[PDB]
């Protein structure tokens, strides 16, 4: 068999947006 | 808030909690993994973050150096040097490998500024073998 | 030939061939070699009387913008009369192309000093003066960049050895740092690694 | 001589010269300049020290990688001294403090120190032992310092007969005792002839005596080329120090009021062969620290 | 006349600067650089390719994998080798990691060079985790060679991408908190807005590269125009600056960090399980099991490490988008086992060339802000 | 061999530029020996400046003399500025050689030295 | 386990002990000559001479990719046992 | 022995006082400076040991040489090293500093920083780990523990 | 694909200009930055106690190389000079002699730790895995003499531990 490191079915999302509360 | 009574009363009370306080810094004792020849103890806690998993408590009189204060590194035997730098998940009380009769049973520690340290020298025998005069005289 | 062999493109090869021919047509005075390599980057090999005309043509003319200047070096080749090769490396912005203007010179010739048409070539020209030894005439400032002031010898040549002639150490006689001839502690073993048996038959020069 | 005692090539910085020098004292002034010239020669310098390792740390980066070596000693045990001169080509004796202590006096430093080391270096079997002594060291009075050095010269002449007794005048240098002692003051006016000699000429004389035999046995004397008056010396050093001004023991003031005299019955610098330098160049070198910002070369040159 | 100050090698990087200033607002500044001169080009001329790869690892020292990537792609471009796809994707992932590292050190050292102390400590805890990743991958703290010409050497161990995923989430939150801390901070905006304007015409004539071209108008990305690797398959956008401000250039670096987070996310999600190195034993060394139980693998190991692989004769110039700009390497190779002459185009050198136009009409604290605002490391500027 | 020049046409402009540069080096020494706080009188400094000019005396080619004029003018600019330190100006001298002799006999006692 | 010269200093596995006319005896003053006291010659003469019933036999070194590359050695002489150059441990044949 | 008792305990007191703070200056040319900045990180502190970064040469007790010591740099190095008070201790960090290292056979590189300043503690590595550098600083503090300056001053 | 920033105009709507004026006068965002610094004040410190908790590492860490030896046998090296050929710092010095047994061996195997950049090329170039970059960081040497390792300091350093080195190699012999 093979024992590399692939991800497990695809990982989740990672946010890439500037987050400000403007309170 | 309430651990601090049972952190003192579990560590040993007035006696040990002050000794290890003035030893270097910290008081996180409570897991009790295992002691070791040359006296020193190894404590692996699980609740704290990655970096404060495993600590060591050194004991006095390991080579007659008065090591109660001024504790070095390098005093740990190499199986616990594999265990303590987080290269494994098992202590060396499970499987101490590859016994190999030539291995040091002493572990002479870091020795710079001692009477017993390394000096370099040429590990090479005679180069060109200069001539030897005859012993007899003439006339 | 499909796995682990870099696939070449022929569209860029044909375009750079056509463009190199076009450049050498419109500048007949200063052009000697127009070569395209296998990986499609253009090289134009140039007499040292036309550095300012070729670069003023190539920064402008609206069919080849070439706004940006990169590496300038003059690779120190023995065995020739004219030793040094100055390599202006021109990058465009509107076109995504790379050309190398390679002009030749010997040890004692002023080339026309491209600082007036590429302001980036100021420290490049000063560095090539300090390291190689090629003087540049009609130029504002020539000083020593990347070398010590008391050091000289133009060290990037093949004639200057690996270790230098001077070596600094502090001493307490004159209470300062002094320069002494080099006394190395180890040989710097040079290895004879250039094995025979001709690893490339396609680059065989014809014999005498 | 075995191999690795033959010389090799040029001088200094892992260029193996052919001497192994055990240098006593060597932590103060003259020993530090002599270790400087031996590290410039490219030799092996065994310095023993009894002090903190910080001062031999300050004189440490002189020699090359592992050329100089450090070892401890004392003025009480012959075993450490014999351990210091187990195997050595040459050995030089440069020791003596200019003021007394509670553990060691002017008495028996110059009698008990050189006898013990000369005895153990004769018994260890070395050659070319060079001992420095002060000029005008005589049995005649007015200094415990000078009468003890005279007894020391007689004792190191008696035991170990093939020794090189060498004697400089009041040497001056970058970190001098007596000229810096003159600049650090506030004074009187009298007449006394006195000839300083610069320290690098003296240590060039020492290294030529230590690698140039036919000079073994004979005692040498260093004479500066000036030989002039003390009063104009003080006024010249104040004039070059830009200040007008018109441990201080009694033995030091009687040393700087002792009239230094020379006898040509023992040869000087020319029979050894190194050029001497006058005062004024090195005087303008050492006399820094004038004022905030602050030539008139006097050059008295009497007789 | 005018005050000719001599700023020595003390810390306000390391340089010498002679400024003939007028009266708290300057006249003529000259950077004497070359104090950190080492002799990299002569040393590479007297060594082989694989042996002189760490010189290209450490001529620039804050970026540690993009310089390796530039030299390895120079050799792979000259030698006609396409690397395998999993090597290309790991090379892209570590290029984005090193890009994130270099931009965050440039941001924090510019903040400390002005004088703000704490986000230095925050983002250096983050960069301690970055170095933990480099340790687990190669074994070195900083100077991982790891990028052979012929693909990535000795692929990543099992159990890494989950840690990179956790680091991605937490690092997105931490850069959002950096923008929370600074960036509309009033005194810092007062510190750097109108200093160091650069006309795009002068940005092309003075040979500025990378972030300076983004700040001064013109849209120019090597990753978008000339895809030298699998960057054409990952989707990202480059930030552009409207005004030529220093504040604008700061915003551009922060948004390049954020786009590096995007490319790391897609590279984790689209990893192919191809192979470590190339399918050619004459360039990459064979693996150790085949070396031991094979004759030809032992012969190729032995000759490939003593003599090295030969390179066909020719000259090439490649350049990749390092975080400082167009990091360029120009190899000239006689057909042999050693390169004949290599030379390095440094974006920091090209940026420091225009220090006169960046500090003509400003004061000396603004000169320190201009020296800080370009990611200049003074080891790469030396060549 | 119609070679491009640097500055000159023959040795006449070469001699004119080198005597101009020597005049500059003559009037440039005492300012520096007052400034950098050296230990050497002005006359010895001027003697070694004219020794450095007498060292290259067998040079005949005009381009080479032009390039030496350029070298000397660059170093005179770097010494009239305060860029060079005390170390380099003392490095022009030779006080720490312990100089090797030139007789055959003392080259024979420390041998392997042609 | 180790030999020692009559100068008092330990020899090594290579016979490089100094003479009476050196100064490296003085560079060893106060600091120990850290010699390996475990020679490499005598830990093979204690090994059992193995006897393998074939004629030409393999040698790995105890583990795939943990040890020297394979050497196939011949055991046809009757008075001299075959000897691996990598290992150092002998073999014999039985028939 | 009462006076020797007093002098010994006072020597231990002042040596503890010296080894307690030890705030350095940071010379730091190349990537070893970045590793010094990474032992300025929170995961490896300096304020647990009294160590504070301070670029003032006139009030720095110890000095860390780090990076490639070139010929153009070394006069400025000892020009910094001279204006530094009577206790001074030097830590040579990095393969470039403690013996030349990777740029060893070249012009314009001093073959190790022993040729310019004396060196107390060598910490090899390239870069030496911040953890390893911290171990070297603790061994520097133990060298401060073993000074015996005042004992030698008494028994002079 | 470009995403350009710094494009807003000052809105002459009353709410935007009075919010910018309130920002300018009432010190809003500076107290917001103070709030962020207080939010990191009330955390737990991410420090580790050094002399009791040594930091984490990797099973392929490079530093303090030493020579291995065979399981219950002699030295593992051959003096084949591959490591001297590949050493980019040129720190390795090998002089080879065979002993009386006839196996090819050494006399001198000297490494300068000062010159050593610590690549790993001598770890990976050795065919029999004789020299291996060890686990630790324990040099901290007072003298420049002592950082020049002979063959016997290397063999004492390879005999001070093999269990560590054998454990790291047995952990990671299937990658390289
Ligand atoms: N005016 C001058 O300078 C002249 C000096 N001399 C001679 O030069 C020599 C050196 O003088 P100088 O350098 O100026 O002064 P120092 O006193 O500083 O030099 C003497 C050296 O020997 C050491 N030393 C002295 N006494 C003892 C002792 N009892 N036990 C151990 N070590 C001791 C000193 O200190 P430490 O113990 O710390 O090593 C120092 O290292 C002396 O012998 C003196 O006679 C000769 C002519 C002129
Ligand atoms: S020793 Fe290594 S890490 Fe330190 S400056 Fe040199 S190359 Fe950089
Ligand atoms: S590569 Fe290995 S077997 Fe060869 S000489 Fe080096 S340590 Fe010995
Ligand atoms: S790790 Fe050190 S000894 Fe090994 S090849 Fe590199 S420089 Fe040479
Ligand atoms: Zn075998």
């Amino acid at each position: 068999v093979k024992q590399d490191m692939p991800p497990v079915g695809g990982y989740g999302p990672i946010d890439y947006k500037r987050n400000l509360p403007r309170r | 808030l309430k651990r601090g009574l049972q952190q003192v009363s579990g560590h040993g009370g007035l006696r040990g909690y002050l000794r290890v306080l003035f030893r270097a810094n910290d008081v996180r004792v409570g897991t009790l993994v295992g002691e070791d020849k040359y006296g020193n103890k190894y404590y692996e806690d699980n609740k704290q973050f990655f970096g404060r998993h495993r600590w060591v408590i050194y004991t006095t009189e390991m080579n007659g150096k008065n090591t109660f204060w001024d504790v070095d590194g390098s005093m740990v035997p190499p199986e616990w040097h594999r265990w303590l730098h987080c290269m494994t998940d098992d202590p060396p009380t499970v499987k101490p490998p590859t016994a190999r009769k030539f291995i040091w049973t002493n572990h002479k520690f870091n020795l710079s500024g001692t009477p017993q340290q390394y000096v370099p020298y040429s590990t090479t025998r005679k180069k060109i073998q200069e001539w030897v005069p005859p012993s007899t005289p003439y006339k | 030939t499909r796995p682990t062999v870099r696939p070449r493109n022929d569209v860029a090869h044909k375009q750079l061939s056509a463009f190199g021919e076009y450049v050498a047509e419109i500048l007949p005075k200063y052009v000697q070699q127009v070569q395209v390599s296998c990986f499609s980057e253009l090289e134009i090999c140039i007499h040292p009387d036309g550095v300012i005309p070729v670069l003023t043509f190539l920064r402008d003319h609206s069919n080849a913008q070439f706004k940006s200047l990169a590496d300038l070096t003059a690779v120190d080749i023995p065995t020739r009369q004219n030793r040094f090769e100055i390599v202006y490396n021109l990058l465009s912005l509107r076109f995504n192309s790379r050309i190398r203007v390679k002009t030749y010179t010997d040890e004692l010739t002023p080339v026309e000093s491209s600082v007036s048409v590429y302001k980036a070539a100021n420290w490049y020209e000063r560095e090539i003066w300090d390291m190689f030894g090629v003087f540049f005439a009609n130029h504002p400032d020539l000083r020593r960049i990347l070398t010590d002031y008391g050091f000289e010898g133009h060290p990037f040549r093949k004639d200057f050895p690996l270790s230098g002639y001077v070596e600094l150490r502090y001493d307490d006689e004159v209470k300062r740092v002094v320069a002494e001839p080099v006394e190395l502690a180890q040989e710097f073993r040079k290895f004879d690694l250039n094995s025979p048996w001709e690893a490339f038959p396609a680059y065989r020069q014809p014999p005498e | 001589l075995h191999h690795a005692v033959i010389p090799h090539g040029k001088g200094g910085r892992s260029s193996v010269s052919g001497i192994v020098a055990t240098v006593f004292g060597a932590t103060g002034f003259l020993g530090r300049y002599l270790v400087n010239h031996l590290g410039r020669m490219g030799s092996q310098v065994i310095v023993p020290y009894r002090c903190e390792p910080y001062d031999t740390m300050h004189l440490r980066p002189m020699g090359d990688l592992g050329q100089i070596i450090f070892m401890d000693w004392n003025g009480r045990d012959k075993d450490s001294i014999r351990r210091a001169v187990e195997h050595s080509n040459v050995v030089i004796n440069l020791v003596g403090r200019e003021w007394e202590t509670k553990n060691f006096d002017f008495e028996d430093v110059f009698v008990k120190i050189p006898q013990a080391i000369a005895q153990v270096s004769k018994e260890a079997g070395v050659e070319k032992f060079i001992h420095i002594s002060h000029l005008n060291a005589d049995i005649k009075s007015s200094s415990k310092y000078l009468r003890n050095k005279a007894v020391g010269e007689k004792e190191v002449r008696e035991t170990f007969p093939e020794a090189t007794i060498i004697k400089p005048a009041d040497i001056f240098g970058r970190e001098d005792r007596f000229l810096n002692y003159f600049a650090n003051i506030r004074s009187l006016g009298k007449k006394t002839v006195k000839q300083p000699v610069y320290i690098v000429d003296v240590t060039k004389g020492i290294i030529n005596a230590i690698k140039d035999p036919d000079a073994r046995g004979k005692t040498f004397a260093f004479v500066g080329p000036n030989r002039y008056l003390l009063f104009d010396l003080v006024q010249y050093v104040f004039a070059v120090a830009h200040r007008p001004f018109l441990w201080t023991t009694r033995d030091k003031v009687e040393r700087i009021h002792t009239t230094d005299r020379t006898l040509p019955h023992l040869p000087g610098l020319e029979d050894l062969g190194v050029q001497a330098t006058p005062l004024e160049l090195k005087a303008i070198e050492v006399l820094r620290r004038h004022r905030t910002y602050r030539s008139e070369i006097e050059d008295v040159q009497p007789a | 006349s005018n005050l000719t100050l001599n700023f020595g090698p003390q810390h306000p990087g390391v340089l010498r600067l002679v400024m003939e200033l007028s009266g708290e607002m300057v006249r003529k500044c000259d950077p004497h650089i070359g104090l950190l001169h080492r002799g990299t080009e002569k040393l590479i001329e007297y060594k082989t390719y694989l042996q002189a790869l760490p010189y290209f690892d450490r001529l620039d020292y804050v970026s540690m994998m993009c310089n390796e990537q530039a030299y390895s792609l120079a050799v792979e471009k000259l030698l006609n080798i396409q690397p395998p796809p999993r090597a290309q994707w790991i090379r892209v992932l570590f290029g984005e990691i090193t890009r994130l590292l270099n931009h965050i050190m440039a941001v924090t050292t510019h903040a400390l060079d002005i004088g703000a102390m704490t986000p230095f400590f925050w983002m250096f805890e983050e960069r301690e985790k970055m170095f933990e990743f480099y340790e687990r991958v190669s074994g070195a703290r900083m100077h991982a060679a790891y990028v052979r010409p012929g693909g990535v050497h000795q692929d990543l161990p099992l159990g890494l991408m989950d840690d990179i995923y956790e680091f991605s989430k937490n690092f997105s939150l931490r850069i959002d908190e950096l923008e929370e801390m600074l960036t509309n901070n009033r005194i810092w905006r007062n510190r750097t807005v109108d200093i160091g304007v650069v006309t795009a015409e002068d940005a092309l004539n003075y040979g500025f590269s990378g972030v300076m071209l983004r700040g001064s108008g013109i849209q120019w990305d090597l990753r978008k125009t000339q895809p030298y690797d699998v960057y054409d398959q990952v989707e990202f956008d480059v930030p552009i600056g409207s005004r030529g401000d220093c504040y604008d250039r700061y915003l551009c670096r922060v948004e390049e960090m954020r786009q590096s987070i995007r490319i790391i996310s897609q590279c984790l999600n689209k990893m192919p399980p191809g192979e470590i190195k190339v399918d050619d034993a004459k360039v990459s060394p064979p693996k150790r099991a085949e070396m031991k139980t094979s004759m030809e693998s032992l012969i190729h190991h032995f000759k490939l490490y003593t003599e090295g692989y030969q390179v066909p004769p020719g000259a090439t110039y490649t350049a990749i988008e390092a975080p400082k700009g167009e990091f360029g390497v120009y190899l000239v190779s006689d057909g042999s086992s050693r390169p004949y002459r290599c030379k390095i185009k440094a974006p920091g050198f090209a940026h420091l060339a225009g220090l006169d136009k960046m500090s003509k009409g400003h004061m000396l604290a603004d000169v320190v802000a201009i020296i800080g605002t370009q990611d200049i490391v003074f080891g790469e500027v030396d060549r | 061999t119609s070679v491009k020049p640097i500055f000159s046409r023959d040795m006449n402009e070469a001699k004119r530029r080198v005597r101009e540069l020597y005049r500059a080096w003559y009037r440039e020494v005492p300012n520096t020996v007052h400034l950098f706080q050296l230990d050497i009188s002005v006359k010895q400094g001027r003697d070694k400046v004219r020794e450095m000019f007498k060292k290259n005396a067998h040079v005949t080619d005009p381009r080479v003399v032009d390039l030496l004029v350029i070298k000397g003018k660059m170093e005179l600019e770097e010494t009239i500025n305060v860029w060079k330190q005390r170390t380099h100006v003392m490095r022009f001298f030779h006080e720490t050689e312990a100089p090797r002799p030139k007789d055959f006999l003392s080259k024979f006692y420390v041998g392997h030295d042609p | 386990g180790v030999r020692t010269s009559p100068t008092g200093e330990k020899v090594t596995h290579t016979g490089q002990v100094y003479d009476d006319e050196d100064y490296r005896r003085v560079r060893f003053v106060g600091r120990q000559k850290e010699v390996n006291e475990n020679f490499a010659i005598d830990l093979i003469a204690e090994q059992p001479v193995s006897q393998v019933g074939s004629r030409v036999i393999s040698c790995d070194g105890g583990g795939g990719a943990l040890g020297h590359p394979r050497v196939y050695i011949n055991l046809d002489k009757e008075t001299k046992t075959g000897t691996c150059g990598y290992c150092g441990l002998q073999f014999r044949q039985q028939h | 022995s009462r006076g020797e008792y007093v002098v010994a305990k006072l020597d231990d007191l002042i040596n503890w006082a010296r080894r307690s703070s030890l705030w350095p200056m940071t010379f730091g040319l190349a990537c070893c400076a970045v590793e010094m900045m990474h032992m300025a990180a929170p995961r490896y502190d300096m304020d647990r040991f009294g160590v504070v970064f301070r670029a003032s040469p006139r009030q720095s007790d110890v000095m860390i040489v780090a990076g490639t010591l070139t010929n153009k740099m070394a006069p400025a190095l000892r020009k910094v090293y001279d204006q530094m008070p009577e206790p001074r201790y030097v830590v040579s960090m990095g393969s470039c500093a403690n013996g030349g290292g990777y740029y060893h056979y070249s012009y314009s590189v001093v073959r190790g920083c022993d040729r310019i300043v004396p060196v107390d503690i060598y910490v090899p590595g390239c870069p030496p780990t911040a953890e390893a550098l911290l171990y070297g600083i603790l061994q520097l503090q133990k060298k401060i523990k073993r000074e015996k300056r005042l004992r030698i001053w008494y028994r002079r | 694909t470009y995403k350009y920033v710094n494009l807003r105009e000052p809105s002459m709507d009353m709410k935007s200009v009075t919010d910018r004026a309130a920002q300018t006068l009432l010190w809003t965002e500076l107290i917001r930055g103070l709030g962020m610094t207080l939010s990191y004040l009330f955390r737990e410190p991410a420090t580790i106690n050094y002399p009791f908790e040594k930091g984490p590492l990797s099973p392929r860490f490079r530093g303090e190389h030493a020579l291995r030896r065979y399981p219950s046998g002699e030295e593992r090296c051959i003096a084949c000079k591959l490591c001297e050929a590949v050493c980019p710092a040129q720190a390795i010095t090998i002089e080879a002699e065979p002993r009386a047994d006839g196996s090819r061996r050494t006399t001198r195997y000297d490494i300068d730790m000062t010159k050593c950049i610590y690549c790993g090329f001598c770890q990976e170039a050795c065919p029999v895995d004789a020299i291996v970059e060890g686990p630790n960081f324990e040099f901290s040497t007072e003298t420049h003499e002592e950082l020049l390792y002979n063959k016997e300091k290397l063999l004492n350093n390879g005999d001070k531990w093999e269990a560590e080195i054998a454990a790291n190699i047995q952990a990671d012999y299937l990658y390289r």
